[PDB]
Parts: C-alpha cells; structure tokens; sequence
C-alpha cells in the first residue's frame, strides 16, 4: 500500500540499498504532516453521517432524474437510495484512510483500481460522485492545513473520476 | 508491504469501519515517538558494516567448522554469500523498524528462507547465531545514551529485538 | 542525481502519475531538514582546510608506513602527500554536497561509483580513507542535528569503503 | 534529472569547488520559499483534469479543423492521444515546479517532441496554443489569493510561466 | 484494419505461410455474406438522416435532463444539439463501414479505441449512445439476414459502451 | 484445440483408419445444422454485457455477503475481477459452441481454475451460481423464437447447457 | 489443430475478444465449402485401395531403381514394398482428413512436422512421394469443386515435399 | 493492412462521408468477381514451389555470374537466402491478390527492400528479373483455361501483373 | 560440469589438501592413455548418423507397436523426436567419454529424463533398448582393430559401456 | 569462421576475459595437429582432379539412373555432368579448407548452411554426395594421422548429409 | 572473426580455388613460428594489470588536465571507465596477436569507437597516447630475452606494434 | 569448472553439436601440455611448506607493520600469523589445482569469486598477497616449460588482485 514510508522502503529495496538520509527525511516529513492529516481524519470521521447525508442530497439536487428515473442504477427506490448512501460513505471513509496512512494507497487499492470498469458495467455516472465529493470539500468545516490535507485527497478522487 | 498506519487501515477496511478515537490516539502516539524511530534506523544503518563484520568474525571464531575446508562458509564465494545474507537480513530488519511493521521483512526476506537454506545445505541454526549477534550490537548502538537527547527508548528497543528474533526463528 | 526531490519525481514518473500528497510530504521533510543540513555544510566548508590538514595527519599517524614506504601509491614524496591531501579534500567536499542536495546523490555519482576499482587499480587502501573520515567526524565541531546530518553522510562514506 | 540544489552542486563539482557563502544563501532562500512551491504544485495537480479538459475544449472551439473528419484530433484514438499529450506536458511541468529546475521536463518530455509531431503530422503550433491555455489556467489557480496565507508568489509565478513557455516553444 | 480478408492474411503471415485453403474458405464466407451486408449498408445509408434524427430524439425522450441541464456536455444549447446529432451520425456511419468492410475494424479503429477516455473526459454518458443505437436497431426497417448483419454491428457498439 | 471435425479426425488417426460412412454422415449433419449454431453464437455474444451484468446483480442480491466489507467481491478491484471472470467464462463457452467441442473451454479456461479460486479464497460455489444464471439467460436469448426462421434448436440448446454445466462443475 | 473454426477462435482469443461477425463469416464459409470437401473425402476414401495401388506403381514406373536397388530404403523386397504402400496410404488418408476438417491441420500435425528429418534420416526421396501424389491428383476421378478441394490438399503436400 | 473494401472505407472516413451508390456498386462488383480471385490465389499458391524453382534455374542460366564463386548466390547459404526471397515476394504478391490492394505487399515486403539489397551487395536488377519470371509463370497458371468454368479473367490478370511489376520496380 | 581432473581437484579441495603422489600418478596415467580416448570419440562421432539410424530401424523392427498408428513413434513429429532423443543421448555419452567423467551426461541429459518420459507416455524401457543397441555399435566402431596403431583399449571400452548403461538405467 | 583459434578467442570474449592458459593450450594443440592436417590438405589438393573424376564415376556406378533419367537435376546431359563434377569438386575443396583452418568453419559456412534447402529445392539426392565422399575417403591414399584428419572432415560432411 | 588461416581460406573461396603450394608454405611457416606467438600472448596477458596501470599513471602525469575537476577522467566513475577502455583495447590487441589477424580487433573493438568518443567528449588523441604507452611496455615484455629460449621474434614484434598502431589510429 | 576439456564440451553443447575435430585438437593440446603442468604441480606440492613459510616472511619483510599493528586483520598475534600462513597455503594449493586441471577453473571458483568482497570486508590488503605470490614465482625452483606453467597461474592470481 502506497504511503510515504512504504515508498521510501521500496525505493531503497529496488536499489538493493540500506535506507539513507534521503529516505529518512521523507518519513520525517510524513510524521510532521501527520499532525494536520490526523486532525482532518478525526473531524471527517466525527461528522461523517452529516457529511454523507448532505452529500447524497447534493447529488439528488444536482441530478434530480436520479430520484425518479426507473432502473436499479438510480436512487428512485429505497434500495437504490441505500446503495448511493453506502457508496458516498465508502468515498468518505477512503479519504479518512488516506489521511491516516499519509498517502493515496488506501483509495488506490480499495476504490480506484477497477473504478472505471464498475461505473461502466453498472451504469453509474462519475459526475454523481464528483458532486458528492465537491459537497464534502465545501462543507467539511476544516481550516488551515487540515483543510489542505482533506482537500488534497478529495480532489485526488475527483481527478480519478474525471 | 504495510507500515503501522496501513496495517490499521487494512484491518478497518475489512470491517468497513471508520477508525475509533482509540485507534486515532494510538497512531498519533506512534507519530509522537517518531524521532526515536528515525534515530534507531540512522544509528543502525550508519554502523551496518561493522555490525555485520563483527558478528561474522565472532560466528566463525565460535564455529570454526564453518570455515574449515568443506564447511559451508569455506571458499570466498561462500564466504561472500554468507556476509551478503547477513547484510540482507540486517537491511530488511531496518526496513521493519522504519515501517513499524514486520510485513516487509516477512514477505521479501523471511518467507521461504528456511527452505532455501535446507536445499543448499546451509546450517540455519548458525545463521540464527549470526542474527542474534547482530541484534545485540544493533540495540547497543541504537540505544547508546551518548550524543542524543535523553529519553526512554525501551519500548522501541523491545520492538527492534522482536524483529531480529523473528528473523532468527525463521531460519533456525 | 539522487535527492529527496528527484526521488519523489522519479517515483511519480515511473508510475506515470502526477505528484500526490505522498510525494509533497517527502519534499517538505527535506525542506525542513535543510536547516540543519545547511548549517553543517557551511561549517564544514568554513573549516575545510583545518579538517583536511588534520585528517591527513591522522592517517599518517595511524599508518606511519604511508610516510616512508617507497612507491607512488604512498605519501612518502611531496607528490604523494599532495595526492592524499587532494583526495581527503574530495571526500569532505562530497560530504558538503550531500548536505546541500539533501541526499547521497553527489557522493554516489562523483566518488562511490568506480571507487572499488580505483582503490584496487592504484593500490590505495580503503582503511586510509576510513581513518580520515573518522577524524573529520570526531573533530568537525558540530552539535545537535547539524552533527547528525554531517555524521550520516560521513558514515555513509565509511560504509562505502568497508 | 537535477533539482535546483543538485544543479548548483553539479556546477561546483565541475570546478572542483566548495560552495560560496552567496551560493549557500541562495539555496537557503529557496528552502525558505518552499511552502509556496508546494502550494503551487498541490493546487495545479489538484485541478489537473479541468485544466486539461477546459484547455482542450477551448482549442477545438477556436480550431475546429482539428476535429473535422480528417483533422488531426478526429477519431477517438487521436482525440485520446491529444488529451494524453496535454496531461503529459502538464505533468512534467509540475515536476519542474517541484524541482525548481527544468531538466526533468527537457530530458523526459520536450527533447525530440518537435520531431515526433513532425513525423506524425501533428500541428505543433496547435499544441503550443493548448499549452498556453493550460499555463494561464494553472497560474490563475496556483496564485488564487483565496484560501491561503497571504503573501507574494510573483517570482514563483514567473518561474512557472517560464516552464510552460519552454514547453510551448519546444513544440511550435 | 480488421476484416475477414486481412485477418486471413495476417494469420498466414504470422505463421510465415502462403495462404491455404483454410484461409480461402474464410474469404469466400465473407464474399457470400457481403450480399446481406451490402443490402444493410445501402439501406442504413439511404435512411441515415431520418434514423439519426429519430435516434437523437429517442435519447432526449429517455433522458429529458439532457435537453435542459446547464453545461456544454448536454444538448441544452444549439451547439450541444449539433454535437449530439454529429456523434449519432458518426455511430451510424461506422455501422455502415463495418458492413462494407465485413468486420469490426472500422468501428474499432475510428471510434472504439479511446472511447472510454473520451466519454470520461468530456462527461458524456454511455447510456445516451446506447439508447440511440437501440432506436436505430428497432427502426432501421431491415428484415432477414440484412437485419442480422446490421444488428450484429449495432449490438457490438452497445457492448463496447457497456 | 479441437473442433467437432478435428475430434473425429484425431480419433481416426490414432486407429490409422479412414472415416466410415456413418462418420461422414454425422459430420455432414453437423454442417447442415450449422446455421443454428451460428445464430446461437451471434445471439449470445450480441447480448454478452447484459448476460454478465444481470447475472452479477442477481448473485450479489442473493449473496450479499460477497459485497459486504471483507467479502470476496468487495472493493472495486475484486468486483472488477469477478465481472471479468464471468465475461471470460461466457467467452470460452461461446467458443465451445462455435467449435462444437469443449476442448478450448477445458484447456484454456477450466483446467486449474478450481485450484486458482482455492488459493485466492474465492468461493467457487458462488461462481457456479453466477455461471448457472448466465446459462439460463443465454439459452433464453439463443432460443428466442422471435425474429428468426422457425425450427427446432432443442438438441443445440442441450449441448449449450452442457458446456455451461461443465464450467459450473469445474469451479464448484 | 488448424481448421477454419479453430483459427477463428484462436484469433478472437489472442485478442482477448468475444467472437465477432468477422469470425462467424469465416465459419459459414467453411460450412458451405464442406459440401464439396465432403464429396471429395468420401470419393477418395471409397476408391482408396485402387488409388494407393495405382500410385505405388506410378512411383515404381517413374523410378525403376526403387524396385531393384539393394537397401532397406527401397521397394526391392516384400517388406519395402509394404512400407511404401503403407506410406502412400498415409498420404491419402491425410488428404481425406484435411478435407473433413476443412484445413491443413491434420496433415501439418501428423505428417509434415518432422517430414524433412524423416526423409533425410531414412534416405527416402521426396520425389517418390511427389510422383504418388501426382498420380492421385490425375486419377481420383473428381470434377468440379470437389476436384478443386482434393487438388488443393494434394498440391499442399507436393509443396511440402519440394 | 487494407483490403479493397477497407481502402474505400478509409477514404470515406477521412472525408466524414457515407458511401455513394457508385462506391457501393464498385464494391458489389468486386464481390461478384470474387470466385475468379480465389481461383487465381489457389492456382498460384498450389504451384508456388515450381514457380520459384523454375524462375531461379532460369535466372542462374541467364546470369551465371550469380553462381560462380564470389557471386552473390554462391554458397548454399546465399543460394538459400535467394530462393527464400523469391518465395517471400511471391507470398506477399499472393496476399495482395487476395486483398485486392497492394498495402500488405508495400508495407511488409517492399518498403526498405531496395536499401537492404544495397547494404548487402545483392543485385536488385537481378532480383527484378526473377520477379518478372515468376510473374509470367504465375499468370499462365492462374489464367489457364483448362479445368475451370470458362470466363474472362483479363482484368484480374492485369491487376496481378501490376503487383508483380510493383515488386520488380521496388528492388531494381 | 567436471572432467576427470576437476573431479580429483574438487575432492581434494573439500578436504583442504594438496594431491598425493598416487593421485598425481593416476592423473598422469589418464593423460598417457589420452590418444585412445580421442580415437574413441572421433570414431563414434564420425559414425553418429548410422549408429542412430541403424539402432532405430532395429528397435522398430523388434517393437512394431511403436510405429503402428497410435504408437509412441507414429507420426513424423514423434518419429523425429525419437530420433532426436537418440542423437542427444549419444551426444552426451560422447561428451562423457571425452571428459572421463559422467557429470555432463548426468546433469544435462539424464537427470529428470525418466519423469519426462512418464509425463509424455513414452516407454522408457524401449528407449533403453535403443541405447543398448547404440552402445554395442559404438563400441564395435571405437574398438575396431583396423586402421589404427595396435594396442589395448579394453579398460576404455568398459568405461564407455558404463556410460551407455548409466543412460539406459536412467530411462528404463 | 569456426577454428580452434577463433573458438578460443570467442570463449574469452564471451566471458569478458583476457586469454588464459586454458585457451593457449587449445591453440598449441591446433598448431601441433596442423602438421598432419597440412599433409592431408596438400595431398588432397595435388590429387584433386583424379579424386573428383573417380568420385563422380562412383556415384554414376552406384546410381545408374543418374546417367539416363530425363531432368535437369540428373547427370544425363553434358550440363548435368558438369554440375555434378563441379559440386563434387566443391565438397573436396571444402575438406581441404577445413584441414587448412583446423576446423569445420569453412564447410559450415560455405556449404552446410542451407544444404538441406538446396537439395530439396533442386531435387538433388543426399545419397549421391555421400557416395562421392565415401569414394574420396577410400581412395585418397593417405595413411597415419593425415588420414585421420582427412577422414574426420569427410565423415563430418557425410553426417551433415544424413 | 577470422584468424590468419581462415583469412587465406576466405580469399581462396571467393575465387573458387584450391590453395597453391606457396599458400600452403606460408601457413606452414606460421605454424612453425607458433611457439613465439604463444609466448608473446602469455607474457603480455600475464602483465596486463601493470601494463594498463603504468600507462594510465604516465598519461595522467603528462596530461594533468584529464584528472583536474571537470576533466574527462575526473570522478571515480570516469577514471574507472578510462581504465576499463585501456584494458579492453589491450585485450582485443592480444586476441589479434593470437589470431594473427586484426579482424577481431577491428570488428569488436575499433569500429565505431572514434564516434563513441566524439559523442561522449572523450579526447581520442589522449586515448592514442595511452595505447602507444601500452604498446611500448607490451613489446618490451613480450620481447624480453631473459627466461626464454633464444631466437628472433623481430617479425612478430613488428606485427604486434602494427595492431597497437591500428588501435591508436582508430581513436585519434 | 573451467578446464580445456569442459570448455570444449560446453562449446559443442551450446551449439547443440557433437564434438568435432575443432574440439578434439584443444583436448590434445591440453594432454600434451599436461606433462609440463604436472611437473610443476608436483614440484610446488613437494616444496609447499618451504614456499609458504618463505612467502609469509617475504610479506612481513615488505610490510613490517603487518607484524606489529594492532588489529585482528594483521599478523601481530599468533592467531593472525596462522590466518596468514593458511591463506598463503590456500593460494599455493589453488595454483597446483589449476596445473592439475589444466586451467583457471579451480582458482576461479574456490578463490577469485568473492575475493574483492572478502578483502574489503575483512580489511585484508591485496598487496600482501601479491608479494607472497611474487616470492613463490621467484623461488619455486622450476625451469623450462614447467616454470612457464607455474608462472602463468601465479601471474593470473596477481592480476586478479590488481
Ligand atoms: C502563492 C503560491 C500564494 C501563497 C502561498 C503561501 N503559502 C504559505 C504558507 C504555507 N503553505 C503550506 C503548504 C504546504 N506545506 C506542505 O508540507 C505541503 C504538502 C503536503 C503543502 C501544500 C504550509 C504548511 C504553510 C505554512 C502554514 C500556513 O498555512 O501559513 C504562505 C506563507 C509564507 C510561507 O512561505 O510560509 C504563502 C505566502 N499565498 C498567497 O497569497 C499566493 C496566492
């Protein structure tokens, strides 16, 4: 899983080398940034339900047809509303994992690998998820470098859907 | 490969769960202890050549059968392979120290090593002796109170010893 | 040339990826550590002549035969004394470059690649250079994290000679 | 590949010289400005998909010949290759921003690209238009005064514009 | 470009072999099927405008938001309506080319390669194009083996979008 | 790989024999039935995406444990691998239909697949359910009386079901 | 084994693709040609003994030394006459198999692979077998496209011996 | 590689156009003439070994310098390479006949061949003589009125001669 | 791979010992007998094609089941593989003769061959018959008293027979 | 070209090594054997015409059909007799070259590479050339190690034809 | 690659000729002189490390610009490459001595080397100086009258000097 | 293990070929040279103790610091004197093995592979061993081609240390 620490180790290992100061600096950078990352991860977790609930409604407001159009890919049934809330919760959970791990690895492995195939197969629109992520970014309530951390991983997900 | 943070994330994902406050606290504490971990890696790595060479010299003094003609470390090719293995094991142990997790050591170094030594005829028991010698020297170097801001690294040294013992158990 | 910044870029590039937060943290770690690294580099530079002169004499004291034995590989002539002082100055200069660059790249490229071949071809003993480096480490006059930085690269060179 | 620090080291090594006080000062100043550089890279990268897509849409609106049947960006394979090139060039420009040196952009992206486009029949002049559009959008995003500690990034924006202009000149 | 004839040649050539009876039979099969394929291609061409016009309206009826939602990816402006009619005409033209060539090569090379990237980049929904293709299949007016030919390539496009 | 004709030839060659009149008649009858076989392959292939997607959706509705966090089809990478396997199995079944012989399916798809799923932890019993769902949908599509010259395809549908059942038995 | 059907499948499989219309046409061509191929295969089988017997004598007439020269590679003993009749029967049997299978696969696998090595090792002259094949071509009694089918595979064997 | 049908499609796509009635008619006529094309390919291929060997024997009889010691076709390795080239050129010409388009011959055989022969010292003029001999024999075989349903293949023979002449011009 | 000299060296190195006078004498005697060894290798190799072909013809005459349709040496591909194996085994036996040590034969030819034949269905007992036939012919050729300086090669012929018997035992 | 000297060099070069005593011994063996090899080469050259003339007649006596059968591959015309005498002279010339060079390289490069293809293409029987070579071996008039040398290369050619 | 014997054979084959008595005599004379050639190769090779190192030290003493910072042999990587080139050139010269023909040196070492040095910026004139120094030392060693059966090696030394001069001319 | 015989076999085997005269000559060269090689090997063995004892003292005389300097890598203790005598005996034993085997294989495999790593790791100077080897060369008492043989392998070892 890609984190600053596993990337540092993997670099040394690919070169058949002991860790050098070059790599220890990278890990120190991660340890220092973790103060902001952990603040963001705790806040997003503490407010996860309101963020998920608000984000789903932002999608339905942007794309009203998702609430009315017939088909199991839409949120026009209780089952589809529950799938959508589940998925949005998955995205938010992955953001918190990236913050905890200090890199994109969790989202890369558990969500982005295969993402295009799943959205095409099940007829899920990437724009729906982009709107949910934009809502989370706008409304997470963070400031300072905690906001910078959260937004980096939210924008990473938006880029992956674009 | 996992580090200590990825390990917690992986366990949480298999449950589909956000982290708890206690889990956040435990990872914040690892970060707060991070300077000590960097010092240990720096100190061990910076002395890697003598850790290996001193441990090797001591092994061959205690176990002269390894270097007698016909022994497993006789000939320069076999001696060089033996020294290389010691360097490799020390290298992967230091990776585990940096990561705070043994996965890199288990996956890239220890898994299958016992069977390798059995196919070659290399005495894994003697490798374990060399590993234990490197452990003692590496901990004495990492935990040297001179030239460093005073504080308690005892938990970290126990973790370090665990990685060395894991490697010794995997070959013996 | 290996620095924390070029390693971060090379990782992204090998993966065909834009830089992510994973890599920006590594560079921040380098920028923060550079305060100590630059203090060490300036001090070693300011005192370079006395360190080189003292280090050469430490070698001659440890290995007196290098001052008397006949042969162009030894320091028993003015030309050989000058070669040895030159070489020790090369090592110290490379340490300062590693400190400036934040990693081992300068020493790797300009000194360590080919080192074993040169020492064998010209009959130069690695132990001579190890002793010079030990003298520099003992006597550079640094404290705190500046000393940690200098000693990391000095010990890296000693390991390369061992 | 060089970063700004390695570049100074390389110049000094070719002269066999330790660094001067002025050279140390210049590199210390780059470090002191480093937060701004990280912000610029983060901001551009975090908006990479829209920088590319908006610039592409604008290019094809101004240059409809590229998308008419027979044009160089007609068919989905050629459109995808064109979008990919825009992403590649933006990616290598951001690497140069992080490094504070154009070597990675020159060596891994720009060298030989003009000849590639000539062999394919791709209009390098039109690529330069796309690059200039990405430049303007990337600088507006990187230098947005909202949501960031106020300060002067004008020198950095001039450096960023230089990398984009270098890429545009290399293809045109 | 993939046709039954170029595939037969490419097979012989990969094996370093002259054409054998094995390959000549494949080409005869293509020549015989071309009677039905050409009937389909001529009919789809003769009725191309009404098929394109009807197909676009089928999309707008299935997905009414495409006629009203703000954004250049939608058909809510004259420019967007023209892009959509253009694209549907591209699909139909590619179907006729496959029929003329006796295989999928034209659609593979000119439309399917890069399709996923284009739809994701420009936020175009695959479902829109699937509906247009379903309309063409339902309403091309062909019967017998000409219909089988047309529908094979229309369904191939639908599969590529799924 | 063998088709139905090569299979008869291979059996005859092992005996060193020319074909008998009955064997010629049996192969002539396969040719006379060939249009139906082509229709079945065309119809199944032309509906491959919905056969797969409908069967997958139904599997996960009946077996929600597969998609709960920790389940074998949880995460998009595992979901994509599962859908891919369904497409692969359907693809090789259609090859067997065209050939009139299961050898391509056995050799290139089914042999070793049970052991693959056991090493991964994938529940082969659940794969068999997905295969059976694809079977039922594919036969309903291939044997649809609308839009085709009327005639009896019952023998062919039994053959098709056999290939699907063979795949389901190989993984379960 | 190479037939039009296995080649069509192998093409799709090498490309990781479902069969397309491109491949189904090739198989239809094979099914249609099989009418002529099966007529040829049945006729050659029904008259196999007279064709083999006549072909062997054609060889002995063209190359009289094969009936008199001492050596086990020649037909100057009962055992050698039986080997030669056996071999000619093998060739004719392989022709019928190619006709049944619709391609060269049977002859390629059971006879042509290793042919040059066997003829060199056992000192068998390719010209002997060419003459037998020419006799079969001249005297099989077929007309129309059945003759075209038989002669394609007979001439394929002659080419393999040349 | 293009066949005659793909060539028309490619020209139309570059214009963004559906085919015209005249273009449909021209391709329908190619299909209606297809049996003759299959006969020509079958007949030439079925006589490939003698077409090559007779043309080679005649070349060396007319140009004995090629086989004298020191000549370009002296030694069995060079003779075998020369025969191989003749087989290769005939093979690619027959591919062009089947396709009704020279692209496969141009792209996979003729492009760069002149420069190959110049680097080796092979006399391209003599290769052209061999090609012309194969042309005459192949056309006499393909257009033999015996043993085939009578009809006019003159247009096809002119097309076939064109492919051979194209190959001869490319090497001479 | 070892020759007879390297074998003695390897045994001595494992003991850390210089050679004894008796060991020197034994190796000097091998050198003094070397002309006979060269003659045997030359004679066998110079007749390799007939040794193989005669042994093969005799095997198939005694064991007609191998060449009947369905038999392991039926079809030209299997016949060619069988002849190839005979040539390979003879080749490695001659290498062992030149070396005065079986290691090359054991390591590069015989090890794993029994399992290869079992996986294929090849009757190793019949291979052993072919090997024994080659042995008898090769020894008769190598030990032919005509056309060579008279002397006693009986020890060498016993050594040669041993290598053939070793190969026959390894496959049977 | 394969000789003991070029093989020794090629071995050292493949290993990136200077020549060692291991290789110089091989060359000394060649220089010592060259006494016998050169005796054989001179004798075969001096008697080349009678050997070629006698060898051709041995072929015609063993295979009388080669003197009477119609076809340009046979020696039943003046042109064919001249081709056959030429070819036999080529074989003998190659034997002398192998003797001069101390190895098989000349025959390998100028005659054996492509041999099977030429004999198959032009319908030349390997047995004809084997008989010519057997005649040369029986009648070259050499004794001792010169005979051993000549016969090694003659038998090498026979093996290549078998 | 050719040796002196293969060169004569190749010239004769291009003429289709048996060797003349004079050509046989010339090759017999090369054999008769062979011991001297073996001595020269043995002596040069046995002193290769000092030939290279002494020549390198002398070059850098005469041409200190090569080792000053910025010079082409400054840094250990460039110094090692320079020493390697000297070893390579000496190695290929000794191959030419053993072969009695320069083809191996020309084909595997000298061809293209001038262009290599020009692309790198390596001063070929300085390489030629190093080669000439190795020449003088190698000839003095090969032609040392002590410790060898007395005789005249002057022709051989002229041949050896020619190979060194050929290498020096190829780089300068 | 590299000897002239295993190199000859390995060449044939890499080419998939039976041994030819090219290779048998190389082995004859080895058998003839073995007379001198065995004389050298027996003499060096018979006088091994005096050669080892004299060689060690030559090293101590050339490099007096090795007898006095503190450290386990030096011969300033009984244990270090015994290690040095052991090592010199290893070198001499390897020379005799090369002579017995007719090539460098024994020394390559048992001593030279890993040599640089061992000398660097244990801080053993290559110059020490070079001096021991020079003493053996000067004082082995051989003449003629036996001396040439011994000196070839002694100088090979010196080159490996340089
Ligand atoms: C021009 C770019 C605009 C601008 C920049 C600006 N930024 C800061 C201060 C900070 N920027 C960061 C950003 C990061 N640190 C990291 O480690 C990473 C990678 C994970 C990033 C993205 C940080 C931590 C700071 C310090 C804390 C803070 O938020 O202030 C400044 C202040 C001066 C300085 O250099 O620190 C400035 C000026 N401000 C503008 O107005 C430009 C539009």
């Amino acid at each position: 899983m890609k984190t600053p620490i596993t990337e540092a180790i993997a670099a040394a290992d690919t070169q058949g080398r002991f860790l050098s100061n070059t790599e220890l600096q990278a890990v120190d950078g991660r340890f220092k940034r973790a103060v902001a990352s952990m603040e963001a991860a705790r806040a997003l977790t503490n407010n996860a339900q309101s963020l998920i609930d608000g984000a789903a409604q932002a999608v339905y407001q942007k794309f009203p047809y998702t609430t009315t159009m017939q088909g199991s890919q839409y949120a026009s049934t209780p089952e589809g509303k529950a799938k959508c809330a589940r998925d949005i919760g998955y995205y938010l959970r992955m953001v918190t994992y990236c913050l905890v791990a200090g890199g994109t690895g969790p989202m890369d492995e558990y969500l982005i690998a295969g993402l295009s195939e799943i959205n095409s197969t099940f007829d899920l629109s990437p724009s729906w998820y982009i709107e949910a992520l934009k809502y989370i970014k706008a409304n997470h309530g963070l400031t300072g470098q905690a906001a910078v951390e959260a937004n980096a991983y939210i924008d990473y997900a938006i880029n992956a859907l674009s | 490969m996992l580090d200590a943070f990825a390990k917690v994330v992986a366990q949480a994902d298999a449950r589909g769960e956000f982290l708890t406050n206690a889990q956040f606290d435990a990872l914040s504490n690892l970060v707060k202890e991070g300077n000590k971990r960097l010092d240990a890696v720096n100190r061990i790595t910076s002395n890697a050549s003598t850790i290996v060479a001193n441990a090797a010299r001591a092994l061959f003094a205690e176990q002269p059968q390894l270097i007698q003609p016909g022994g497993n470390a006789y000939t320069n090719r076999r001696m060089a392979a033996c020294l290389r293995d010691m360097e490799i094991i020390l290298r992967y142990v230091t990776y585990a120290i940096l990561a705070g997790d043994s996965s890199v050591l288990d996956d890239r170094c220890l898994n299958g090593l016992r069977e390798t030594y059995q196919a070659l005829g290399t005495p894994g028991s003697s490798v374990a002796v060399a590993i234990q010698k490197m452990k003692d020297a590496a901990i004495a170097i990492a935990n040297d109170p001179n030239g460093i801001t005073p504080g308690d690294c005892s938990a970290l040294m126990s973790e370090i010893a665990g990685y060395f013992d894991r490697a010794a158990a995997a070959v013996a």
